[PDB]
């Protein structure tokens, strides 16, 4: 019923400008004060921009400073928020809500959009088959790997033999390495499945329009 | 100006607990609510008024609170409980640091595995030696890495996934980046894991000089 869908997310340089924006349905988008919220890296929520129903009373969190706009298209049932002179502090997930009532609670929030303000370009991953080789396992079990290196932004999607193999996957959260990310995903199938039965990460990273299989093949030792 | 703390930052109960967590404010103020948030998702609106419950909220679940001091409780709590939950209030810029609810289970060790860096990042100059150290608990396990009998500090970084949402193990990467050069100095390459369920870490190595 209710929809939030916010979008306009994504890389920005220091010091640029970005437009949000957030398509609302199935209630009288009208009626209802909204507001910009977002999340941190380090998780921490902040309350961004604040507008009445009629786009005639506003508010702006502390360290806004008059660098964000916020405005409604009731007509388009759509909000905005205007973002520039955009600092690395402004990193973070924007979520548009909906309020309740005048103790302002928020009782719809959109998926949220992300928005990442750096120098670094939009880089795809190198990913890299991780079989056992001089480490080779002997139980009834084998873990095998992906490692995938070297990219820009987040996120990659990761997966083993197309979705196929779901059970018994890490997939690890990506770390900042070199000012690019890399993470790992592991996969454990029973041993008397491979090399007999073939097993396949799939990376994918809309960023950089990258898809990649690696085939997880014993090492020529 | 008003600030929010929340405490404790993080929390851990078996099932069929009570469970309790607490939002200061620096000053007073009524009319609390509480976020719920699990990962890959958007807040969503729990506790509200101080003590209403959003929709679809078990009831049990409460909130209270006045003044200065505001809680969100949980009678007999269930594995889909856990959470994040942020406080937050009408005259408040930045949300309570909130406080992430996670599920206790039984002790379990790693199954942990070692990969030598792969031909292909070779081919490129670098060297990951990656160690897994898969589905245990709980979540605080020590990773060390030996190279040719000395332990090695630097270039190491690790990454715990979330607790898992079927049988609550943690699981975690240790991975040891090097230069392809610096990696070929060397030949004994050991990660072993250090955890509670046992005085004895788990150790898997590989010698370079094979295969
Ligand atoms: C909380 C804020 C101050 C104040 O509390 C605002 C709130 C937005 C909603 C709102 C509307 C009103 O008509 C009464 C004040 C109030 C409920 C504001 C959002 C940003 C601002 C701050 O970040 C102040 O630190």
């Amino acid at each position: 019923e209710v929809q939030l869908v916010e979008s306009g997310g994504g890389l920005v340089k220091p010091g640029g400008s970005l437009k949000l924006s957030c398509a609302a349905s199935g209630f009288a988008f009208g009626n209802y004060d909204m507001s910009w919220v977002r999340q941190t890296p380090e998780k921490r929520l902040e309350w961004v921009a604040f507008i009445g129903s009629g786009g005639g009373r506003i508010y702006y969190g502390d360290t806004m400073k008059g660098r964000f706009t916020i405005s409604r298209d009731n007509a388009k049932n759509t909000l905005y928020l205007q973002m520039s002179s955009l600092k690395s502090e402004d990193t973070a997930m924007y979520y548009c809500t909906r309020h309740y009532n005048y103790y302002y609670s928020m009782d719809y929030w959109g998926q949220g959009t992300s928005v990442i303000v750096s120098s670094a370009k939009t880089t795809p991953p190198s990913v890299y088959p991780l079989a056992p080789g001089s480490a080779a396992q002997t139980n009834s079990m084998v873990t095998l790997g992906c490692l995938v290196k070297g990219y820009f932004p987040e996120p990659v999607t990761v997966t083993w033999n197309s979705g196929s193999l779901s059970s018994g996957v890490h997939t690890f959260p990506a770390v900042l390495q070199s000012d690019l990310y890399t993470l790992s995903s592991s996969v454990t199938v029973p041993s008397s499945t491979w090399p007999s039965e073939t097993v396949t990460c799939n990376v994918a990273h809309p960023a950089s329009s990258t898809k990649v299989d690696k085939k997880i093949v014993p090492r020529d030792c | 100006d008003i600030e929010l703390t929340q405490s404790p930052a993080v929390m851990s109960a078996f099932p069929g607990e009570e469970v309790t967590m607490t939002c200061s404010a620096s000053s007073s103020i009524n009319y609390m609510h509480w976020y719920q948030q699990k990962p890959g998702t958007s807040p969503k609106r729990w506790i509200y008024d101080t003590s209403k419950l959003a929709s679809g909220v078990p009831a049990r679940f409460s909130g209270s609170g006045s003044g200065t001091s505001y809680s969100l409780t949980i009678s007999s709590m269930e594995a889909e409980d856990a959470a994040t939950y942020y406080c937050h209030q009408r005259s408040i810029f930045t949300f309570g640091s909130g406080t992430k609810l996670e599920i206790k289970r039984a002790d379990a060790a790693p199954t942990v595995s070692i990969f030598p860096p792969s031909s292909e990042q070779l081919t490129s100059g670098g060297a990951s030696v990656v160690c897994f150290l898969n589905n245990f608990y709980p979540k605080d396990i020590n990773v060390k890495w030996k190279i040719d009998g000395s332990e090695r500090q630097n270039g190491v970084l690790n990454s715990w996934t979330d607790q898992d949402s079927k049988d609550s193990t943690y699981s975690m990467s240790s991975t040891l980046t090097l230069t392809k050069d610096e990696y070929e100095r060397h030949n004994s390459y050991t990660c072993e894991a250090t955890h509670k369920t046992s005085t004895s870490p788990i150790v898997k190595s590989f010698n370079r000089n094979e295969c």
